[PDB]
């Protein structure tokens, strides 16, 4: 008893990968101003981001 | 016999009239009295990121 068998296959995959520490990058679009009496030099402002 | 009898950096003169910086409470204007920062850090709050 002879038999040939021929078998053509097709596979696609998707893969969604995320950690859960550094899941988002959020960055921010802000401006200065000056309101007192005198010009501010090499201004450089610490802010704080909160979220609730 | 010490220039500064408290121990802070600021001397007797300088305590007693007042000729040092502006922001220090009068209860340090005498000699005895020194000023001495107790700064402190007080906890809120943590936020714990599950990697």
């Amino acid at each position: 008893s002879t038999a040939v068998q021929d078998s053509n296959g097709e596979s696609w995959n998707t893969g969604l990968s995320i950690n859960k520490g550094e899941s988002a990058y959020i960055n921010a679009n802000v401006r200065y101003y000056n309101t007192g009496t005198a010009p501010m030099y090499k201004v450089t402002p610490t802010t704080n981001l909160v979220l609730d | 016999l010490e220039s500064n009898t408290a121990g802070d950096p600021y001397t007797d003169y300088e305590k007693a009239s007042g000729s040092f910086d502006k922001a220090i409470k009068t209860e340090a204007r005498d000699p005895l009295v020194a000023a001495y920062p107790i700064v402190g850090v007080g906890m809120e709050k943590l936020i714990i990121s599950t990697n």
